[PDB]
């Protein structure tokens, strides 16, 4: 007796998927769509090495903390890597003004060319070679930030400084400077002679006048003094004009912003890994064609979409 | 139907014929084609709809910007929870549809054989059909072909 | 079913009778009324669900507020992408459910004619029935009416 | 002999998408996405917007001489400002908490400008030479209309002590500034006194500004700087100004007459002599659709915005 | 089927037999056990899926922080709208499935008896079958038993 | 004879909603939304909240005489402040970074107040004359308890130099202020020195304040102002104060003894003498529902908030 029947594919695939009203349901085929594995290291991003700051912070890098000499004139980078709590920061204690806003600009920048805008030899009526502190050691001795100069009085006098610099470059220029807050009236005249001092800084947008704040402070890295640092972007054809009769930590070097583009500041404890990748997270690089991953929320490059799912599998075949 | 057939590794849906000549399986290519397209359309459509998903960005705040630091945190976690929800919820719902979609194509294929031979064959109930005449291998292919 | 009838311009679902008297189309208002109410309840329910949707608002920041401006921009685009996703997804989902809804109403209506005349009519296969007795226009209306 | 079940079909060719099928032809379908705008700035429900043309908000409120068109404007539905307005602060400087003031202003529909300190009330100071080549007007040097740049009179600048008590029923937007000179010589030349201050106080405000001498790049030909401030003076509150130099004093202030829904639109369009229920910076919308993809920033009774290129619901069947 | 039976208070789905011995209702415990589990799984799945929902937090802002105050307000209300939408739409969609799921189980239970009694029974049309032979209570148990 | 298939029915009347059907009667419904609350403020898992009554956070911390209920409060689970507390800064002024302090306070469950600078330790200054009619108490002039308003003694106000070292293991919340007088005459009458400053330093803090002497509007009968500041003094750090006038010195500081999840709620409600696992500003919630629509500001183990008026899951069949 002749016959024909309708049936379907079955096999020994134990692989399971979930649905709205049915957990752990076995199917003949199932497509995983989530990537859970990473290579565990920090890589070049499509052939461009990152700037690994090791034990230095951004502030320590840019101001020129003596411990940070590896980073004096760094090459172009894809991303920047910094530790969560870096050792080499403001060696002389104090603060970096508008620091996180500076950092935010830095995540859109891929390369600096550091240039000398005020020579250390150019200070003829001030002492420019003794601005050092045991707070900033270098090879067993007192030193200081490399890109700014702590000037003091010369021959019991501090003449009023008037310096200008016109940015005759085609690029934007990050310019840094600071002020020293001394411990007391005696320190003030010992270092700068004049008891009442200021620092004027103007550009086309900046109109700044700083006065030192004397107070009695706890020792940080052996110092009760403080330095407060500032910055601005000096546009092509604008000029920055400094004036001061004391407490001025003057610019020596500044930074031409030579490459802008996609970048970021990752927090990571990892060191460089000698690998290349299309996708970096702070905890590992990723090499995948999956649409989703669950490694880390913060990534850069050609990456899949992050989810917090532990598991994500699509049903493809029939029930089994 | 009791269950699936392991003896058919040719495709997802098909037929098993029993004949004076012989007996063996045969996959339905027109019906399998429609399913591979409908599944491949779905999986790709899930990926493309999700590529507009939120991308988090590291933002740094100082110790007197705690409120906005928290706000920033809430906002980014918020979006990642939403999109995680959307990814999971879509997968669960898509799996339900995909399993029920394969079911539908077995019912519809069973009806086509019931319709193609209505009065020349009796339905048994277990997913089969007994001919009331002799159907040789060319005839059996005709039932698989569609022209009959 | 082979396909749709262009001849019918009365309603969505209906009958085409052939008779010794004559032959013509006739829409089932009972099933059609149910479909119009259903579809209209869906489209309005979709509009009114998307009433509670995010509104973008111009905020401005100076050039030392770049962090919060970016946070603002990402959160507004974030919600827009979410709601864009929701609108497009719900439409694709409702469209599929709507096409299957019209298929269901043809199966549900075909079974109603098969059950109404069980022993007094044969089933063909292409969405038709053959009477074993004479069914005039008033009899045909009785199949369309309900009482039979 | 035969009866059959069937369904509707027409020469439709209209297409829709689903989860597992795309490009599917149907008999009926409803578009729910508006994609068109009239491409112009209109009145919003019969109320004309404030179109600042080439003026910024600051240029308008301070009274930049190029912005005389807006000295006393009528009630508005919304404000339109260009991305980079040419007439901003003619004498260079800054507006303190400018973005916050713009925020307040998005909740305001109408001011009534009033005089509060006449130019002629200044007996012991020169109130009529406060001008600059940076603020031209009709061939000459001028200045912001709503504030007064006071300088010394007969080689003296007595200490100003002036109150204004808001005796009005309305909240009052008061504006003032401070002049930042180029050098000490300039300071004594305009104000006599070398060391100056501006104290300002209300019931909430307690401010003390000191001028900041620096060497600056010339902007609009000036190396000097004006820095402006503002406050909302409540009914029955008073504002007290004390100063011995560098004071840019209030002349006109703004009574807040109507609050309600508004916004500041960034747009390069001009007035389009039209009315609409719904405006974007790119053009107006007149639609009964639930969605649109014209622009995210709208005002009025608008549909909800999405980023979709296309949104069409199925209603009928396949073809 | 015309409608439901108030007489059957045993389970959700079942049979009403008519017989020479007697007549009464009988709930199918095989299909009712499957429906109780499917419903309990769906309600608990909805509760767990929404367990990662946004949580508004109180934040205070001063008079000159209106912009961020407004940002905060819209962000929180933005998330609360999204999760409200998510919750309501999921109930409506689950309800639709739940009602059709009950219809599905009636159709499948109907075909099981039609399949179990094919040649020795006639189908009526209103959800009933007519035996061509004598089916006592133990025979009727058999049809319920499967 | 015969057999028939069917399904359960009853007189349920209860309705659910679906994508294309409103009000659909089912035999078994499942509401999953709590709409009810007790309408009071309750203990959170057996810990009572700090109910500040008619006092603000600032009045509590500085020690406003009207807030003596809260001098030394026990551990709390959450804080409750009214929308507009009557007893804020009795002497008018401001609290610097007030919103950021309130945020930190929302991360804290307990303080232990200690005296860090006794009133009797000021040998060359008047400490028990720092009182004001703006801060009454039992019909006589008073002042904040936890800080001290020093004035001149014997027509002299020597330069103050006081350090305090946090020898405790707890972080210490320290509070001080500065007096902004009305005029020169009052300045010398109170402090003798016409030109004054307050220096404050820690390992992180570096502050120099100069009083603003100006004409202001009376608030609580005072044209003067007090401006308060705070810092968190870490274990083993010191805080050093130098001043020749206008100094409102610490007396008491707060040891941060415990931190956890807490919140500052705004509510008009009084204490409810009850206990809950989930509390909103308008009432507590004891429910097993997955959702609720009472209020979005919750603390404790709560359902998930939605704005929805109704959420009804269908479980049974139609009717
Ligand atoms: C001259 C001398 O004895 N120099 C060294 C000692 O200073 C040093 O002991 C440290 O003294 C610190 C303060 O001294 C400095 C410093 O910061 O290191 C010495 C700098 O020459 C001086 N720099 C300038 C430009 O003036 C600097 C400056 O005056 C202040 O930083 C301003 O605030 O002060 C400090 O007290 C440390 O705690 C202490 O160890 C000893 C030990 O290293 O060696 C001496 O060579
Ligand atoms: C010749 C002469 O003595 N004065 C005018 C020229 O200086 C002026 O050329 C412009 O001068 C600018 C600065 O001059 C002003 C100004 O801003 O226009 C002149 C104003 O009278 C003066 N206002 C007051 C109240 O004193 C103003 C003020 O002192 C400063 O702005 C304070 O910062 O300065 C500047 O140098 C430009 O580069 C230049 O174009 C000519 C215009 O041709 O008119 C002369 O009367
Ligand atoms: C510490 C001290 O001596 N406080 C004075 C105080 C100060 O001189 C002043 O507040 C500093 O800004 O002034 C007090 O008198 C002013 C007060 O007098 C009341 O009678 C009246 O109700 C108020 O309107 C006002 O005139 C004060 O009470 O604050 C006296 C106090 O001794
Ligand atoms: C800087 O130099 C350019 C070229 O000489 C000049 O045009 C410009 O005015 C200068 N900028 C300033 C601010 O002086
Ligand atoms: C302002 O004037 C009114 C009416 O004269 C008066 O009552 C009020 O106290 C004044 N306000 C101030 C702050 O002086
Ligand atoms: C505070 O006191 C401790 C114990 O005497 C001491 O070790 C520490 O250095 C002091 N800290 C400061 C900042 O003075």
């Amino acid at each position: 007796p002749d016959q024909i029947c309708i049936g379907y594919h079955a096999n020994n695939s134990t692989e399971q998927v979930d649905t709205i009203m049915e957990k752990n349901v076995t199917v003949t085929h199932a497509q995983d769509i989530l990537e859970k594995t990473h290579n565990g290291k920090l890589c070049d991003l499509d052939g461009v090495k990152p700037l690994i700051l090791r034990d230095c912070s951004v502030a320590g890098w840019l101001l020129g903390n003596p411990m940070c000499d590896e980073f004096l004139n760094v090459p172009e980078w894809s991303y920047i890597v910094e530790k969560i709590n870096p050792a080499n920061d403001l060696c002389y204690p104090g603060n970096f003004n508008d620091y996180e806003e500076l950092k935010h600009l830095l995540s859109r920048i891929n390369h600096f060319e550091k240039i000398q805008i005020i020579p250390k030899s150019s200070w003829s009526d001030h002492e420019a070679s003794a601005g050092v502190s045991s707070a900033c050691p270098y090879q067993g001795r007192s030193s200081f930030f490399r890109n700014v100069v702590w000037l003091i009085k010369k021959d019991n006098a501090y003449p009023t400084i008037k310096r200008s610099y016109n940015n005759t470059n085609q690029e934007d220029l990050l310019v840094l400077w600071g002020i020293h807050h001394p411990n007391d009236a005696a320190e003030q005249t010992r270092l700068y002679q004049n008891p009442t001092t200021y620092i004027s800084v103007g550009t086309s947008t900046l109109n700044q006048r700083l006065v030192p704040k004397i107070a009695t402070r706890s020792k940080v890295n052996g110092q009760s003094g403080r330095m407060e640092f500032f910055w601005t972007i000096l546009k092509p054809n604008d000029a920055i004009n400094f004036e001061s009769n004391g407490n001025f930590i003057a610019p020596e070097n500044a930074y031409k912003i030579v490459k802008k583009g996609d970048s970021t500041i990752m927090k990571s404890e990892l060191e460089y890994g000698n690998c290349n990748t299309k996708c970096q997270t702070p905890i590992g690089a990723i090499n995948s064609s999956m649409p989703f991953h669950n490694i880390h929320p913060l990534t850069i490059g050609e990456c899949p979409k992050y989810v917090k799912s532990s598991r994500l599998v699509l049903a493809t075949g029939l029930r089994n | 139907i009791e269950g699936g057939w392991q003896g058919m590794v040719d495709g997802w849906y098909g037929y098993h014929h029993s004949n004076e000549q012989g007996s063996g399986y045969a996959a339905d290519k027109e019906s399998t084609q429609k399913a591979i397209d409908g599944v491949t359309n779905k999986v790709n459509s899930i990926i493309d709809k999700m590529n507009t998903q939120f991308e988090a960005v590291g933002r740094e705040f100082n110790n007197l910007e705690r409120r906005i630091e928290n706000l920033n945190k809430k906002m980014e976690d918020g979006f990642l929870d939403v999109w995680t929800y959307n990814a999971e919820l879509l997968v669960l719902m898509e799996n339900e549809r995909t399993l029920d979609f394969h079911d539908s194509n077995v019912k519809n294929l069973y009806d086509k054989v019931r319709l193609q031979l209505r009065d020349n064959a009796k339905e048994l109930g277990n997913g089969c059909f007994e001919f009331y005449h002799r159907c040789d291998n060319e005839c059996m292919e005709s039932v698989r072909n569609g022209t009959y």
